[PDB]
Formats: structure tokens, C-alpha cells, sequence
């Protein structure tokens, strides 16, 4: 049920470079050997992103309530299953709208349905099967559910130090709602490697909610306060701004790499 | 095609068009390829005159 795991020691303030990263497919229209210019909210090459570390090493329950701004780039490069889902509401107490997000590695509960959060929501699977699923009190009054399921969208099955690269982009402009994502396999240790990569709009789904503040689902290990395990988390965060940027197509239509014309005179 | 009113010669074509991709569209913004809605084919569009 709802219960005040604290295990909370202040991490120290963590601060990474994003480098080439951040960067999705703007339309669904296929272009070949050609070069685009488009305005959108992009993450700025070489920005400052926030880097979260969720281990037990040092047990840090890194669950935070940060901003929104204008999109939330999410590069939840974790272990097997860590990092479930996300909730994205301006109070997330029930007061007002609150959507939210959790895949569980079977289904997709999208839900705007604003819900009674105690301090703290989060899943996990007991000592196995899923048990910690009381990440609130009520659904008060549940609005437009998006009953139905795609896939699991985390798309776990590989192992490693980090193999599993996934990035996520989350954007509410007027209305809708995008999700775009993308995987990739790299060894490095925790940062976020070279290199170019962009794959589809995952997920669209029509809401229109205010969307101000956003946080994060953890799952965990029931053997409780105290007695849990964290493995090695990779929360990442990285607020988008609205940029302007040359994207490459190459001859089979897929991005290859891009330039942000607001970096340095070259 | 959903709405893409237009003139011209429909012709199966060899472009990839990646899942998400729906439209396809050449330098000058013309859209000189399309998805049928039915059958998920690639028709490139050659107008005539
Ligand atoms: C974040 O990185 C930028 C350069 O990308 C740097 O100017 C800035 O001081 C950094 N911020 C922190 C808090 O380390
Ligand atoms: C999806 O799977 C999860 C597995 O924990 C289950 O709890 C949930 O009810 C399922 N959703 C539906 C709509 O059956
Ligand atoms: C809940 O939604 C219903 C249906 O739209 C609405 O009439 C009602 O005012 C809402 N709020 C509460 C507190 O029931
Ligand atoms: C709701 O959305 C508006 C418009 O984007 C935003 O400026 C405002 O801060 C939000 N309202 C509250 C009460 O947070
Ligand atoms: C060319 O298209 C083919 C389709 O079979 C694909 O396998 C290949 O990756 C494409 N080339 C590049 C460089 O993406
Ligand atoms: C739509 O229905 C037609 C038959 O009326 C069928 O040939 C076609 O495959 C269907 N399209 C989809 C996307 O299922």
C-alpha cells in the first residue's frame, strides 16, 4: 500500500552534458537526399542536463517533482524494469487534472483521471510478482482513459552495463500529446554516448491538460520502509527549448545527423 | 487519399517509408508519394500534361 519509504540521503547536485541528443522526427512525412530546416522545441546541442542516480549503493530514492517548461527530454538508460512510468499534473494531489503513464512491461494505463497521490507514488514487484501498485488513494473522477494498450513501450530484454540506451521525449503544445522514443545499444558506463539517433513519434495521445509539473514512477524490490533493493537507476532529465534545426535525410529516408543554429558561428 | 485531393499518375514506387511515415514529399514541399490507407503501398504520384 501507500507507504513513507523515506530512505532519503540528499544526493549531491548532478550536472551532465546532453551533447548531440534530444533530437526526434519533427513530421511524418518521408524526405530523401534533402536537408530540412524546421522550428521546434528542440534540446540545445551541448546542454546542461540534470542526471539523477536512483542506487542503493548510498540509498537515494531520487524521486523529485521538476518543471515541465516546454517538453521533457527523459534518457532512462536503467536496468531491467526500473523506471516504470510518469505523472505529469500541476499539483497531482486530486485538486486538479493529473495524467498518468505506467506500462508495467504488459499493458499502458494512460489515465487522465486525476488521482489522490500520498506523498510518494511509486510501483515494484515484491520478493516475483508485481505487488506495489497503491501509488494513490482514488481516482475522484476519471476522464478520457485510453483503455487500450499498444505494447509495452519499455521494450526490456537486454543486459549489460546500460545496454539498453532509451530515450524518451514528452511534448504538450496546445493540445495533444507526444511521445516520442528511441533505443539504442551502447556499453559506455552511465553518460549519454556520441553518436545520432531518432526513430517515430511513439505514441500520440489527444489530451490537453495544463501539464506543468512532471515526475517519475520507481519500482522497487519488496524484501516496507527500508528493506528494498535499487539496482542502478539513470534518471535523466532535459528541459527542450524552441530551436531551430538543419536535419540531414540520407537516400532511405532516416535522419542522420543534425545542426543547432544557435551553438557557435560555424 | 485521406483528405489529399490531387492530380496525377499513381505508380508503385521502390521508397522505403519508414512505419510512421505517411505522406513522403520531394524538395519544392509537393507531395510526390503517398500510403494507401487500405493497403499499406507505396505509390509515387507523376503528374500528366
Ligand atoms: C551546465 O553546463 C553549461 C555548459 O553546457 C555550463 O555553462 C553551466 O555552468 C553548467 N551548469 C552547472 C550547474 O554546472
Ligand atoms: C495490464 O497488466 C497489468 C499487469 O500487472 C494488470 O494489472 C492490468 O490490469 C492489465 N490491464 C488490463 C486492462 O487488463
Ligand atoms: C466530475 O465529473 C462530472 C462529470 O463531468 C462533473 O459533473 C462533476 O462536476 C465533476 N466533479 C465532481 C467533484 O464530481
Ligand atoms: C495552467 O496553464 C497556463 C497556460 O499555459 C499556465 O500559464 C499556468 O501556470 C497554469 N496554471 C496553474 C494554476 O498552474
Ligand atoms: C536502405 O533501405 C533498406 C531497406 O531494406 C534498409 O535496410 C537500410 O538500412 C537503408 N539504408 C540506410 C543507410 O539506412
Ligand atoms: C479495409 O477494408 C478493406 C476491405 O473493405 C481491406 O481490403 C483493407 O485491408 C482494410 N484496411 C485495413 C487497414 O485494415
Amino acid at each position: 500500500q501507500c507507504v513513507n519509504l523515506t530512505t532519503r540521503t540528499q544526493l549531491p547536485p548532478a550536472y551532465t552534458n546532453s551533447f548531440t541528443r534530444g533530437v526526434y522526427y519533427p513530421d511524418k512525412v518521408f524526405r530523401s537526399s534533402v536537408l530540412h530546416s524546421t522550428q521546434d522545441l528542440f534540446l540545445p546541442f551541448f546542454s546542461n542536463v540534470t542526471w539523477f542516480h536512483a542506487i542503493h549503493v548510498t540509498k537515494r530514492f531520487d524521486n523529485p517533482v521538476l518543471p515541465f517548461n516546454d517538453g521533457v527530454y527523459f534518457a532512462s538508460t536503467e536496468k531491467s524494469n526500473i523506471i516504470r512510468g510518469w505523472i505529469f499534473g500541476t499539483t497531482l494531489d486530486s485538486k486538479t487534472q493529473s495524467l498518468l503513464i505506467v506500462n508495467n512491461a504488459t499493458n499502458v494505463v494512460i489515465k487522465v483521471c486525476e488521482f489522490q497521490f500520498c506523498n510518494d507514488p511509486f510501483l515494484g514487484v515484491y520478493y516475483w510478482m508485481e505487488s506495489e501498485f497503491r501509488v494513490y488513494s482514488s481516482a475522484n473522477n476519471c476522464t478520457f482513459e485510453y483503455v487500450s494498450q499498444p505494447f509495452l513501450m519499455d521494450l526490456e530484454g537486454k543486459q549489460g552495463n546500460f545496454k539498453n540506451l532509451r530515450e524518451f521525449v514528452f511534448k504538450n503544445i496546445d493540445g495533444y500529446f507526444k511521445i516520442y522514443s528511441k533505443h539504442t545499444p551502447i556499453n559506455l558506463v552511465r553518460d549519454l554516448p556520441q553518436g545520432f539517433s531518432a526513430l517515430e513519434p511513439l505514441v500520440d495521445l489527444p489530451i490537453g491538460i495544463n501539464i506543468t509539473r512532471f515526475q517519475t514512477l520507481l519500482a522497487l524490490h519488496r524484501s516496507s520502509s527500508s528493506g528494498w533493493t535499487a539496482g542502478a537507476a539513470a534518471y535523466y532529465v532535459g528541459y527542450l527549448q524552441p530551436r531551430t534545426f538543419l536535419l540531414k535525410y540520407n537516400e532511405n529516408g532516416t535522419i542522420t545527423d543534425a545542426v543547432d543554429c544557435a551553438l557557435d558561428p560555424l | 487519399f485521406n483528405g489529399l485531393t490531387g492530380t496525377g499518375v499513381l505508380t508503385e514506387s521502390n521508397k522505403k517509408f519508414l512505419p510512421f511515415q505517411q505522406f513522403g514529399r520531394d524538395i519544392a514541399d509537393t507531395t510526390d508519394a503517398v500510403r494507401d490507407p487500405q493497403t499499406l503501398e507505396i505509390l509515387d504520384i507523376t503528374p500528366c500534361s
